């Protein structure tokens, strides 16, 4: 995809995590487990949410066809209303359908940016304190416990807490 | 010690397309489009439609003999008419601006009949033996219109000039209707009018209205060669209707108080049922009860209905592409 | 030692909405839609509009006394008709094709009033006693339309077959009238008109018309159970017109050479005043000074305007998301 | 938002720079003080501007309704004209609508997007001669004078120059 | 030792436009619209087009003398109708629903001509002397159209009541024609119809006609004062014509049995040549032999054609922003 | 560009890699050449064909003017029919003008996305065995031969392979 994420350097995405469209894995010395970074997944939910709901407000009018007869001497009249009709038909089958077709590539490249945002975020606060894997993992150069995992989570991480320690581990 | 960023992924096999791709499979989405209907017609607003059966909507409003269910006052959300119904005009003739007058009738909500020319308006002539083979009764082999009186002269005597007034002083429009006879030759039309050029001549403070009889023979249809040219206007409120002829008048005897519909006009040509239910969208192919914002039934319809569209399906994205391992 | 990346921020409170998301402030934006208008009529083009005042588009080409102040010479660049202007067909009578005939003037920039048939071209008739009290003057209780001449016969002679031709040897079409008078009696017919069946039959290259009257009593419109029925048509260059009656005319008098525009055509049916002032852009409820896209004023307009929606605001973000500190 | 920067890792804008849309702050001995990146604003405006007249030079037709009036006998031909000049009315209210939504989210990203990159041309100059601070700001590993903080600035910068002294200080 | 990442650069010169820059040089293209035709009318689907020549819509189905090249039975694909045309309606007046028969006979795909009603119809008057100088052929000064009769009354004798009927027992709807003679005064009507109310009625089980000859002068056309009205109508399946006159008559001698088409129909006005060709798309302006989608040349067409824009070009990127170096 | 590669950091294209749109150019001891990326290219090649196939699919009806004539007293109607006609003209072409001119910004700019992505994809690859140029061209501390570029370019070029020999020329 245009940001490399989704089915990209993240190969797959995870059934383990079922509270958010976006998130975390970690290991430690207590175990395993996936949480979703709620501020993105939340953020998200109301743009597309919004987005949803803007697209069903413009379609919010509709064109109305009439019952009306025409005689046998009404055949231009007549005739006049069926290709104005249709063409309206027409105009709004295609704005509809051009439409989803354009926003759900859209839609689609905005969740393969959100995740490779969240990615860049933790390698900015994280830096040589741990290994980039390649595919959205990092392994720390420390120990870090659930309260430091979380840290990473919320955006708090301590870098110069780890630095010392790291900086042996690493060398 | 690790930790991953990733995203959501679940069992999801629904599918989108894209400009750039076809068959995406993403972890959700909303259908915008309607494809089901119920094969029905129901109430709309809590109110009934009118269902004219085997009568079409000229053998209604005319009165044809064979409609008396339909007779008299009526309300409806909008009309159904049925694709083979059989008792329409009766006796042979055109009915003038046919097409206008069914989207007049279309755009009202209701009607309520009420005596306009009692027989006794017209003075010197016979009201009492215009019927007709043509036009039968359930009960009767020759009858006539409800809402009109074929005057015909008194045994032996001449047909003088008759002359009849209505003041509309009342706050709707009527919607009423006349004829004129044409004879299939000069027998007839000495036989029952006498001798002499005959005219039918009527107006108002908008409309002037003036017809002569065209004796001559057309093909037989429903038993009869001859023909009437059937009329139909609208008296609006404080106007008043002068009619006077002195032969071949089909007159106004019953005429409509009518309610004009502030909301959409409908006249569905279906047989489909009506049962006992609610609408708040009414198509004419049946009723759509949903939320969405599209539909692919049909573009004529009452009430609140989505967007007509051609298209199958109109699905948007709003999860994400939906890759599970393994 | 340090450098920083960033963008601009300011006071702005402006704000856009977007697909994701609504009530984003940013810092520059261009409000696409004008809703200010000034409320009045200007010169569309350095040329002004046509005020009918108190009277109709009718009482204007067909002449009524009462429109005196309209008659002859006209130019506009679009005419403004008043809603409750009450000088129209004084004359109780049907118009025939109004529509049209509204539809055809509108398409037009000049009228020039000259005299088609002087009163001498009726040979053996009084031109002389046409008046009516359903059509005074400001002055005179009972006149008639400057355009036409109500033909009568001389005293107890009969009223001979009159003629009368014009051949349009100019440039342009010519918008003439006439009508035909309909008794509401034969006392009546006999008075004016004489005995015998009668007629009015006219013609040109491309047009027929014929018509007879048609005696009936209408209701009082104007104090007048009778009725005329009026017509118009367009003579074009190079083609003649025939006229024939042997009674009833409504004859035609004087007509307008008919200057058609290239540019579009308006009437504007409103109470706005027309002052001295200047307009590129001239709509029914008023003129729009702008040089934005779209406008939520109204669809109906004449001269250069940006185009109609029901938009309350198109406002295009140019710059970026205000995020000012702190 | 889609690339990170604006409201983003750099999370808010400069009041002080009133030249131009993106740009720097530097500081040194010489003190501190706000420019805007020329080419890159100018760029921008460029396309902007593109984007606007573009949008109104595609919108500069009208649909012209009429003042035509219909008799008690033409309901139909006159319920033809009122369905077809609302049917109009209503494609064109959605698609300068949509489009104003549309290009609008649009823009804000193209915005995002030329300060990110505004950001990693930076970055890709000073490579380790200066310390990434995670909000858009470079410390120095050694003196940039005034100078030394155009030649960034300008696409100059010379990183073999400062190279050793870098070292030695990171070191 | 260095490996680079890239993108493909060429040598070409083709341009596209962005919402955000205009004239960008890119490496691929497509151009959607075509603005390329072929002057000149080809076949449709292996089916020729019918051309008119000198010959109006009119003079054919009228059978004008001067236009019997195209006389009888006739299958197109569309209709090529000349702008100079020359051979009409050559015996003055006016053709009645004209614009009406022009679009039913352009919904058609083929006629089939027969004698509906032989002379011998007309019992008590003369067929044979039905001509004018109005209306010559290529060899006579006077003649008359192929598919009228105009009746006169036989030496001296009165005009009697004639009658007609037909019964449409085939499958195809019958296209016909006939017509009312007004004559510019009474000795001419005297002459050829005798003396007495005069009167021209027909009917159908679905259609009445009824109309008298309105005797007065018009300018003279083709060096005639007088005028025919002119009718058409279409009998359908199973339908009976009678036709009924003492006088005035313009008798419909033969008709077309008509074939519509489930395609689109045209009529196109055009000087272009009709070649030897095929094509599956043809323009009122040309022939377009393209894949492309859209076109600038012509909103009138048959066939299967791309999507009428008024753009000059319609050219969408593929490949990507073009830098070559150096 | 948004993405900042084409005509960015990599500012200019190759007239001599003519196989694909996207690729690379190597040098080592066995001479220098260029080949395309022929997943990235051919992905591409599928995504920009279905776009241009779905605006065809999407404009595959016509509106029908008709021939038909108006007499002189049916002006209103004659007027209707123009007015029609010429307003499903003006919103056609609308659609496809607006459309083209979107839809080109969107393209070239897919094209920049997958030129950048392709450049992360190898840089994440190489670490620290190789020196990034800034340019798009990564110098190597180790020999690669053909095998091992051709592995860089595959995706599975081996790291730990070459890491102690990179280490000890790097430092
Ligand atoms: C992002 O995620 C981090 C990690 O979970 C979170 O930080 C933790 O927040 C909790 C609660 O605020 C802290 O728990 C308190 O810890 C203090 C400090 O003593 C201990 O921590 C230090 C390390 O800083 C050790 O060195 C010491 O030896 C101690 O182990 C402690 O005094 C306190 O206990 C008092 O308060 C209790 C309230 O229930 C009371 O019951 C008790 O009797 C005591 O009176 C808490 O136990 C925890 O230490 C934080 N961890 C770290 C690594 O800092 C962030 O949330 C908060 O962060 C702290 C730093 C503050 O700034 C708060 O305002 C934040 O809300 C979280 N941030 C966000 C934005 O979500
Ligand atoms: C990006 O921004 C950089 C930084 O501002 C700019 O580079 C400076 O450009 C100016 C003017 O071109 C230079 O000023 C001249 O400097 C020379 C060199 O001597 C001094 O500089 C060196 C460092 O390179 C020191 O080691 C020496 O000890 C000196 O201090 C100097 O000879 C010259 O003086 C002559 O010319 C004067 C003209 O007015 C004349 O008055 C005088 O009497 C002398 O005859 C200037 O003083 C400045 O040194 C540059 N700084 C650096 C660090 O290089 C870039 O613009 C130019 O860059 C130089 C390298 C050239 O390539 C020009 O073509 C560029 O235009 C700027 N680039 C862009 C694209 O905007
Ligand atoms: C991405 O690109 C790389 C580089 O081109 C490619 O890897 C090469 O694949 C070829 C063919 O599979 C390998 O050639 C075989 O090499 C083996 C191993 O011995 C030699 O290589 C090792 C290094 O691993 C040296 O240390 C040794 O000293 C040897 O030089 C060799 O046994 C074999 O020879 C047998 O098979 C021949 C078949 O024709 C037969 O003729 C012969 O008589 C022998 O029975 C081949 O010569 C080459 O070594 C690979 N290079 C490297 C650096 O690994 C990737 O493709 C394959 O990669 C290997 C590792 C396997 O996993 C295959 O499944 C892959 O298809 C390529 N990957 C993709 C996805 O395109
Ligand atoms: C998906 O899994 C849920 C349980 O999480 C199950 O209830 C549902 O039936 C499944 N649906 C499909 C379409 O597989
Ligand atoms: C993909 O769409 C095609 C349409 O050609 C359809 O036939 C098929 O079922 C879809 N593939 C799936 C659902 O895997
Ligand atoms: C018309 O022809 C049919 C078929 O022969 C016949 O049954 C019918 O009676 C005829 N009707 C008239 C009015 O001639
Ligand atoms: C009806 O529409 C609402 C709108 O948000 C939607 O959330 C809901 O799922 C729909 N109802 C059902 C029963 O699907
Ligand atoms: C914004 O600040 C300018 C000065 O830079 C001032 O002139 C203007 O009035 C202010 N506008 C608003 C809306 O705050
Ligand atoms: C946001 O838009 C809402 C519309 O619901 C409006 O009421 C409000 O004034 C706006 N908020 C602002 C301008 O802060
Ligand atoms: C109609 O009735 C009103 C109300 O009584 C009356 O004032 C008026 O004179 C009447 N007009 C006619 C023509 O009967
Ligand atoms: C009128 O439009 C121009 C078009 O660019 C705009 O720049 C200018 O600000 C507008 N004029 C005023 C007075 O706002
Ligand atoms: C481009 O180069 C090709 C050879 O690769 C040549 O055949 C062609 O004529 C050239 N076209 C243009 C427009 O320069
Ligand atoms: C750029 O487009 C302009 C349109 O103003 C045209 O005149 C010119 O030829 C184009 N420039 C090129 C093709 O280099
Ligand atoms: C009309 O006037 C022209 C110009 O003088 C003349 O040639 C023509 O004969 C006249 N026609 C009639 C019918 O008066
Ligand atoms: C016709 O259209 C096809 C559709 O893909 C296109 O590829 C081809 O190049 C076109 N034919 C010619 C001769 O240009």
């Amino acid at each position: 995809g245009i940001f490399g994420a989704i089915a990209g350097f993240i190969e797959g995405g995870w059934t383990g995590m079922i509270d958010g469209w976006y998130g975390y894995h970690h290991e430690n010395s207590q175990g395993s487990g996936y949480a979703a970074d709620r501020e993105s997944t939340q953020k998200a939910i109301d743009g597309i949410t919004n987005k949803v709901n803007s697209i069903i407000n413009k379609m919010n009018t509709q064109f109305e066809a009439v019952d009306h007869e025409f005689s046998n001497l009404e055949r231009r009249i007549g005739n006049l209303n069926k290709r104005m009709e249709d063409g309206f038909l027409d105009v709004w089958t295609y704005n509809a359908e051009l439409l989803v077709l354009l926003e759900n590539e859209r839609t689609l490249d905005l969740h393969d940016a959100n995740v490779k945002n969240l990615y860049e975020k933790v390698k900015s606060q994280l830096r040589d304190n741990a290994n980039d894997l390649g595919n959205g993992c990092f392994e720390f150069w420390h120990k870090c416990d659930n309260e430091c995992m979380e840290s990473v989570k919320n955006g708090t991480y301590d870098y110069p807490k780890y630095q010392k320690e790291s900086k042996l581990n690493r060398q | 010690d690790k930790i991953c960023i990733g995203y959501h992924a679940n069992n999801s096999t629904t599918q989108v397309d894209t400009l750039l791709e076809k068959n995406v499979t993403v972890t959700h989405s909303v259908e915008l489009l309607e494809n089901q209907k119920e094969k029905r017609f129901c109430k709309i607003m809590n109110k009934a439609p009118l269902d004219l059966k085997d009568c079409t909507i000229e053998g209604w409003i005319l009165g044809n003999p064979k409609c008396d269910l339909l007779l008299g006052d009526q309300s409806w959300s909008y009309i159904v008419e049925r694709p083979n119904a059989q008792n329409g005009i009766c006796y042979p003739g055109v009915l003038n601006e046919l097409e206008e007058l069914k989207a007049f009738i279309g755009s009202g909500e209701r009607v309520e009949r009420f005596e306009m020319f009692p027989k006794s308006t017209w003075a010197g002539v016979d009201t009492s033996r215009g019927v007709t083979n043509a036009c039968p009764s359930y009960t009767i082999d020759s009858s006539f219109y409800r809402n009109l009186v074929w005057i015909v002269k008194t045994d032996s005597a001449t047909y003088p000039v008759i002359k009849g007034t209505y003041n509309n002083t009342g706050t709707q429009p009527i919607l009423y209707f006349w004829g004129v006879h044409h004879p299939l030759d000069t027998t007839v039309q000495d036989n029952l009018y006498g001798s002499g050029d005959k005219y039918v001549r009527m107006g108002t403070e908008s409309m002037n209205f003036a017809k002569s009889p065209e004796i001559a023979a057309r093909p037989a249809v429903n038993g009869q060669r001859s023909r009437i040219d059937y009329y139909w206007s609208v008296l609006r409120p404080g106007e008043t209707l002068n009619v006077e002829s002195n032969g071949n008048l089909i007159a106004p005897w019953y005429a409509y108080k009518f309610v004009s519909t502030n909301k959409k006009g409908a006249v569905f040509k279906s047989d489909l049922p009506i049962e006992n239910c609610d609408a708040t969208c009414q198509t004419i192919t049946g009723v759509l009860r949903t939320n969405k914002t599209f539909q692919n039934v049909s573009p004529l319809w009452i009430g609140e209905c989505p967007k007509y569209v051609k298209s199958e399906s109109l699905r948007l994205a709003t999860g994400l592409r939906n890759v599970p391992q393994i």
